[PDB]
């Protein structure tokens, strides 16, 4: 929870029939993003965003 | 003796080939994939050999054992040659027991494997 | 062949005839042709290459008097399947298994080319519809893979469609699942030979195609027997 | 085969295959010590096949109007049409149906490669009904093939429509062995494809669809099947009837 | 002069009045407003030229009136089934798993959005 | 040398030509969709970063967010941004580096490995979105403690035009820096809420997008250029190998024919 | 050609001669050479390929009487303009007229490609 | 040509072209049943040209200073200079003016591809 | 080309030079189609160095003086060995390629490098 992440979840109610919902709306919604923490070469496991 | 230490060495070198081709098209990969990329690069270096310098089996088995079991992964690539002859000379003077036994019995008992593991790891920490 | 024929006709029974290697009949013939005063034919083969082969092969046939199942190893010059010799051999067979260097070089034994091996018996009227369909999808899956390897070459995996990523990943599995330890091949593997019942092969691949085994890692399909063995090995590497 | 041709009748001859004939001719020639040439064929091997294939013909009314029709077969090696005999024969005939291993494994059987096949006679040899619905078909698969490699995301509404339609016509054109279809069974399948009535159905079902659509057409619209078969043409009322029978089947 | 902007679309780039949803007080920025910075909650934004009033439903963001009297509005976003997604948040209330660390935030705005 | 050698090494280049050409048009459509996603990002910058221009906000340990992508085959996108971050990191060697995209993590891991504390994966497939932007920005705040550095810098590539791009840097100002800016008073902000705190977390997310959208469009215009030049050069090899083939094919046939003629004299 | 020559030589006409196809004349000549026992030249073609071509082509020309002008369909094997057949044929061509499916499909009759058809004149 | 060379004068000879001569010579050779070699040319096709182009010379003042100069023409196929007949004459002559289809197409005529063109002795002969 | 005859140093240097050139030659298909920018930086570095050695092997001949337009340099074996050894150690990476072209030993590259800058 943080003002960016907080407006985002609000940007997914207003984003989630399938009418006023073009292709890039359900692609604004999907993220293939995995954050990997790093220390001294890598350190811990890669998690979904 | 040589069969035992060179387990799937040829098949692993095959794995090493396919990988260094997946590396070519520009990508940093994961641990296991870069681990076999490190091992096979050194096993190759281990198999390099001066002309008119044929090696005895009891000299060959140690170098291979050392290679396949990871004990070379810690060593910088451009130093594998000097590792070989030093390691050889270390065994001739100190662990002559083993090289005499390998040359004699032709096979490797677990007693010669444990001794070799204890020997190699010892030399690795110069 | 003359001995095999006598069993066929006068033992009136089922003979096996194993010939290794029938190319040598064509080659040997070739080696005296010029000295018999013949102008050479294409590739330096004898002008009579085919009729010579016809005269031999046609005798190696099941008849109404008896049965001969023949198995012939066939050398392929310089790997060239279009060499007149292998070429002329193809149409004399009911079933061709093509061993392939590129497949053996991947460490997949037997080095069978699963698209370039053919049989008359692959036919719903003979194998039953289910067996037939599995075989076909298996071949579409592998051909789709074979096709996409050109795009896997320059861009790598991550430009493939979702449908295709799945097809490719299922093909890589199926590829390894077609390998098998032979009993006769033990000395080269250390692996006991697995002999897999036909009905289990069908049922196994059926399942792989449907996706029942997609979470199972790729190396658990290599050098094993029937599906039960895949499950067994996947537990080993889980430890 | 010529007895038929020569007596006001019609016969099809299949030479399976002319590669192997060429080979025996060559064997004779070398053994009789006649001068060899390219690939060791005698320098009259082309005359061997053109002597033979020019005998297929449609005769004039004055001479019975009989005909012989030839489907020669040629085996290629690694798709090398440039090889001596394939070259001779390809130049002698009126077109090729060219078949490919790759299309086959893909599941496209008959493994006909359309972009490489031709009938030099073409549309004049074709039931008018089929020429009508499939005149465009010629076009699209051609367009499909250009845009083909795009099958792998971010595409036009133009280039994806091309993709959707092509994929389906390619699937329509698959067939099982030993099951050739009547002309009145083909045109409605191809009217359906060509004119967009398949773009909704998923590619897995274009099989079961063809099966179900024909049987339905048999149960209910035996009328137009008959007219297609009997007139061989499609009047304006007929396309409109076909359109009606198709749209009614799709929605169900 | 008004500057309404979104990251995906760009809405407004001459304007008499604009009504925005601020900290709570829906503010009517008149034609000569004293420079402000206010965060926009989720809600409707009404731009007023003549007597035309174009509403817009908004994810949120920030409004600022400048020294040059220009208004700058930014939002991420400018409905399907009413009850859907709301029941996909009540069942995952949740509990002690760090799932509730966000899933309890859905119901704060879905009774505000449906209020319009 | 042989027909088989030439036939299989021509074929593969005929594919690369067809391939690199397909991704010149693939990343042409992808440019139209990413010029509209760029403009909507750049237009939104003037409106958001204007407040700071008027409030006259300036700076007073450093977090460096570097943005390229995961993909290669795009000219020198990754190479000349890594080149920028290095000339910058030369002045300030004691900074924490966060990477977005693997091709910049590797460029940087080989040069200053221990400065990198976070990496972002799977980044340049579709266009960038506020959701990726904000969820990257959220972890930034969480795991890097974004809110606390004296200085935060986004490195990215600006598309100058279609045919080129410029490696660029931008600052992000924290809450403290916003509040204590020379001309902050010009605005009547209600000092009850944490307008600066929110203004910072919003601008972290928002200007990252601004950066990602441009870098991404810079890339899409380097990719359809590298592939354009690839097809143009792959076709040059197909000219060499078409001719050599038409040669080696004739030579093969002539030499088999000499063999046949010799064998036919005797 | 002999028929076409007489109209030139006795009638003073500018005469057209269509040879369709000129490639098949090369092939036929190739076949005869093989049958007469001559050692094939490069690629199977006769060793007399050029003179055979010469013997025909050189008769198509302008005389003080008039001219034979020949239009000859040319087939290119494997599209290999270097195969001795077209290579030898091209040495004798003064102009080309290239009809195209590309010009046809646009609706242009005749379907001449105006950027592909070239003339030495 | 030699007459001029032999009588203290200067003749320029243009062989247009030696490609076709070599083709004529192959015909002659094959009809005579000589072993066909590279591209079915006979063993002695290098020699055919060599003895020809060697008759170009500048003579010493002790012989009357007369000079024969040869500009033979060879026709490559699709720009390939490694063909048998191109490389033979290139290894007889004192240089090549190589003219290029790619340049000629564009307008750069003479299409003298400079990189791939050389004079080997004409250095001394250039007007200062 | 054996350490017994030429000296271990000579051999080592020759081999490392052959190694370098080879790695460039193994990468030609990719350099040509996709260019330098799609190489890894290790290779990009070894390539950049082969390119220099490649040029550094060109030499003005005394009889070729009319085609190069350059006094024909003649370089002693010991000098060659000492010059290439250094280029391998990466001492002259800052130097543009064209400086190594058509010169003698190591000092001549330095001479050309100063000549070209301004």
């Amino acid at each position: 929870i943080s003002y960016a992440a907080y407006l985002n979840v609000a940007a997914q109610a207003i984003r989630s029939k399938t009418e006023l919902q073009t292709a890039s709306v359900l692609n604004r919604s999907q993220t293939d993003a995995f954050y990997t923490q790093y220390k001294n070469a890598s350190e811990p496991t890669p998690i979904t965003k | 003796a040589l069969k035992q230490v060179a387990g799937s060495l040829k098949l692993f070198l095959a794995q090493y080939r396919e990988v260094a081709a997946f590396a070519q098209f520009g990508s940093d990969l994961d641990a296991s994939t870069k681990q076999t990329l490190v091992r096979g690069e050194r096993l190759t270096q281990l198999l390099k050999q001066n002309q008119y310098s044929p090696l005895a089996t009891e000299e060959q088995v140690p170098l291979i054992y050392a290679g396949v079991n990871g004990h070379l992964d810690g060593i910088e690539l451009s130093r594998i040659g000097e590792f070989e002859s030093s390691f050889l000379s270390y065994l001739k003077s100190n662990h002559n027991e083993l090289l005499t036994e390998i040359r004699e019995k032709g096979e490797l008992s677990k007693e010669l494997l444990a001794s070799l593991k204890s020997a190699t790891e010892s030399f690795v920490a110069t | 062949l003359t001995i095999a024929e006598y069993f066929r006709d006068e033992e009136g029974q089922d003979v096996l005839l194993f010939i290794d290697n029938i190319f040598r009949f064509t080659q040997a013939g070739s080696e005296v042709s010029a000295l018999l005063g013949r102008i050479p034919s294409a590739f330096g083969y004898q002008p009579t290459l085919a009729t010579d082969m016809g005269l031999l092969q046609e005798r190696i046939t099941t008849t109404k008097k008896g049965s001969v199942t023949s198995v012939q190893a066939v050398y392929v010059p310089a790997d060239d399947l279009t060499d007149p010799a292998p070429a002329t051999t193809f149409a004399h067979l009911d079933a061709t298994t093509v061993l392939s260097r590129g497949i053996s070089e991947l460490g997949i034994y037997p080095a069978v080319d699963p698209l370039d091996s053919k049989s008359r018996l692959l036919d719903a009227a003979v194998v039953g519809q289910e067996h037939y369909d599995v075989a076909s999808k298996v071949q579409e899956t592998l051909q789709t893979y074979k096709s996409l390897q050109d795009i896997i070459a320059i861009l790598g995996m991550d430009e493939l469609s979702e449908q295709d990523k799945l097809t490719v990943e299922r093909a890589r599995k199926i590829q390894r699942f077609l390998s098998q330890p032979f009993a006769v091949a033990e000395v080269f593997t250390g692996i006991p030979g697995k002999l897999v019942r036909l009905k289990d092969t069908v049922a196994s691949f059926k399942a792989v195609l449907e996706g029942k085994y997609d979470n199972i890692p790729e190396h658990a399909f290599y050098m094993v027997g029937g599906i039960e063995d895949v499950v067994a090995k996947a537990e080993k590497l889980a430890a | 085969g010529e007895w038929f041709r020569d007596n006001g009748k019609h016969a099809l001859i299949v030479y399976d295959d002319l590669s192997k004939q060429a080979v025996a001719y060559r064997q004779l020639s070398l053994l009789l010590r006649r001068p060899p040439g390219r690939e060791a064929y005698p320098g009259d091997v082309f005359y061997l096949h053109s002597r033979l294939l020019e005998r297929a013909a449609k005769l004039s009314e004055k001479e019975g109007s009989g005909s012989l029709t030839a489907l020669p077969v040629i085996e290629t090696q690694g798709g090398d049409v440039s090889a001596y005999i394939p070259t001779n024969v390809i130049s002698i005939t009126d077109g090729q149906i060219f078949l490919e291993a790759e299309l086959f494994y893909k599941g496209i059987r008959p493994a006909i490669n359309v972009g490489l096949s031709v009938s030099r006679v073409g549309s004049a040899a074709q039931v008018k009904a089929l020429k009508q619905v499939a005149g465009s078909l010629k076009l699209f698969l051609a367009q499909y093939r250009e845009v083909a490699a795009f099958a792998q995301s971010d595409l036009d509404a133009s280039t994806k429509q091309t993709l959707v339609r092509g994929e389906r016509l390619t699937q329509l054109l698959k067939q099982n062995q030993y099951s050739p279809l009547a002309t009145e069974e083909q045109v409605p399948l191809i009217y359906a494809g060509v004119n967009g009535h398949l773009d909704g159905i998923e590619l897995s079902r274009i099989g079961e669809f063809e099966s179900s659509f024909l049987s339905y057409l048999k149960s209910n619209h035996n009328e137009l099947l008959t007219e297609i078969r009997e007139k061989g043409e499609l009047s304006k009322e007929l396309l409109a009837s076909l359109k009606s029978a198709t749209e009614s089947f799709v929605a169900t | 002069k008004l500057q309404f902007a979104l990251p995906h679309e760009t809405l407004y780039s001459e304007v008499t009045q604009v009504n925005l949803p601020a900290k709570s007080g829906r503010i009517g920025v008149l034609a000569n407003h004293v420079p402000t910075v206010e965060q926009l909650l989720p809600g409707v934004v009404e731009v007023m030229e003549g007597s035309n009033s174009k509403k817009f439903f908004i994810s949120g963001g920030f409004a600022t009136v400048q020294p040059d009297s220009q208004l700058c509005v930014t939002a991420i976003e400018a409905e399907n089934i009413k009850n859907l997604l709301a029941e996909a948040k009540k069942n995952v209330s949740s509990s002690d798993a760090r799932e509730a660390a966000e899933a309890a935030i859905q119901v704060e705005v879905l009774e505000n959005l449906q209020s319009v | 040398a042989t027909l088989k050698e030439v036939e299989m090494r021509l074929k593969s280049i005929k594919n690369i030509e067809k391939i690199t050409k397909t991704m010149k048009i693939v990343a042409s459509t992808r440019l139209s969709k990413a010029e509209k996603a760029k403009i909507s990002a750049k237009k939104m910058d003037e409106a958001e970063q204007l407040f700071y221009k008027n409030a006259e906000t300036k700076n007073l340990k450093e977090l460096i967010v570097a943005i390229t992508s995961d993909k290669g085959l795009c000219g020198s996108i990754h190479s000349q941004l890594a080149k920028a971050v290095r000339r910058h990191l030369n002045d300030q060697p004691n900074a924490d580096i966060v990477t977005i995209g693997d091709k910049i993590k590797m460029q940087l891991l080989r040069t200053h490995p221990n400065n990198i504390k976070l990496s972002i994966n799977g980044i340049g497939k579709d266009a960038p979105t506020f959701q990726e932007s904000a969820l990257i920005a959220d972890k930034l705040l969480s795991v890097m403690k974004a809110g606390t550095y004296p200085k935060i810098s986004i490195f990215y590539n600006d598309p100058v035009s279609s045919l080129s791009f410029e490696p660029s840097e931008k600052p992000i100002f924290n809450a403290k820096t916003i509040e204590q800016s020379p001309s902050f008073g010009k605005f009547e902000i209600d000092t009850d809420a944490n307008v600066p705190r929110d203004l910072f977390e919003y601008t972290l997310a928002n200007q990252m997008l601004t950066a990602m959208a441009q870098g991404y469009a810079a890339e899409i215009s380097a990719r359809r250029n590298a592939m354009d030049n690839a097809s143009k050069n792959a076709g040059d090899m197909i000219n060499r190998y078409s001719i050599l083939y038409n040669r080696t094919r004739q030579a093969v046939i002539t030499n088999e024919l000499v063999d046949i003629i010799t064998g036919a004299s005797s």
